[PDB]
């Protein structure tokens, strides 16, 4: 039942995940504090994590960010049909590969070519401010900027990005797999209920799917470039201490 | 046992 597992996918989106495209564009529209200098960075730290320099404090909020993400996005894929019938070390093997080109993915819907939400849609952080930063901290967000801003230009909503998520998380590419011909077949009908559904939702573009599927081959590209990143700020920076969950993530990543 | 396991165990 390929309705059954789209609607499914769609629920357990809209269950576990605190944002959403719906809920984002109408906050993004007609009132959270604007972050744009030092000064409104110093009062929205007051307001909103009132418990270093600025590009390290920026940096924990942001490890704070991902690793409830990674929460939301690990109740996400238990709810997938079937994945949590996997082998547990493989479960984890998703998770560990899948979860930031998902993160990456699912930001989009909170950015827009002037900055992004955050703090829960609280806060709105600007393009401008992140790229006045400091070296290395500047080079963060940019390129995910540039992937979001023609990843929303494919005009997706959420029913689309629900399905395309759990393509990101059941993938049996993914190193150190054991039970590979299992996962593919997983993979092989869930990208079957997104082929179908894109061709519902999007009569109007005949190439969307396999315009998705060079966006999954860009964010695998951006999240291998973002660790490098990662590594330049662990081993350079003295005051920037990776969560221990995260390090899990990245470490052996790629 | 790692913390994503333990995650996906909770
Ligand atoms: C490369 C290091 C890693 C952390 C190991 C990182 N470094 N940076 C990073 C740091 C400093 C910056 F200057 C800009 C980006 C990040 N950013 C992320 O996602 C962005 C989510 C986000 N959250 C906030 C925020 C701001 C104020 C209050 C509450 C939240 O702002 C933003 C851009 C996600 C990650 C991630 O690998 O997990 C990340």
């Amino acid at each position: 039942d390929l309705k059954s597992l789209a609607k499914r996918i769609y629920e357990a989106y809209l269950k576990n995940f605190n944002m959403n495209k719906v809920k984002a564009r109408v906050i993004l529209s007609g009132p959270p504090f604007v972050i744009h200098d030092m000064e409104t960075l110093c009062m929205a730290e007051k307001t909103l994590v009132a418990k270093k320099e600025a590009e390290v404090r920026i940096f924990h909020c942001c490890q704070c960010t991902s690793v409830e993400t990674v929460t939301e996005l690990t109740e996400f894929a238990k709810a997938i049909p079937g994945f949590a019938n996997l082998d547990l070390n493989d479960q984890v093997t998703l998770l560990k590969y899948g979860v930031y080109e998902a993160i990456f993915a699912m930001l989009s819907s909170v950015m827009n070519k002037d900055g992004m939400l955050v703090a829960y849609g609280n806060g709105f952080i600007t393009r401008e401010f992140l790229k006045s930063l400091r070296k290395p901290f500047c080079d963060i967000m940019e390129p995910k900027f540039d992937f979001a801003m023609k990843f929303n230009a494919l005009e997706l909503d959420d029913s689309d990005i629900s399905l395309f998520v759990a393509a990101i998380i059941c993938c049996g590419d993914r190193p150190g797999l054991l039970n590979v011909g299992h996962i593919e077949k997983m993979q092989e009908g869930i990208v079957h209920v997104l082929r179908l559904h894109l061709q519902s939702n999007h009569p109007d573009d005949i190439f969307l799917f396999p315009k998705l599927l060079q966006k999954m081959a860009d964010l695998r590209q951006l999240v291998t470039e973002h660790a490098q990143l990662v590594q330049i700020i662990k081993k350079t920076e003295s005051d920037a201490a990776l969560h221990p969950l995260l390090q899990e993530i990245y470490r052996d990543m790629y | 046992p790692s913390l994503l396991k333990k995650l996906l165990l909770a």
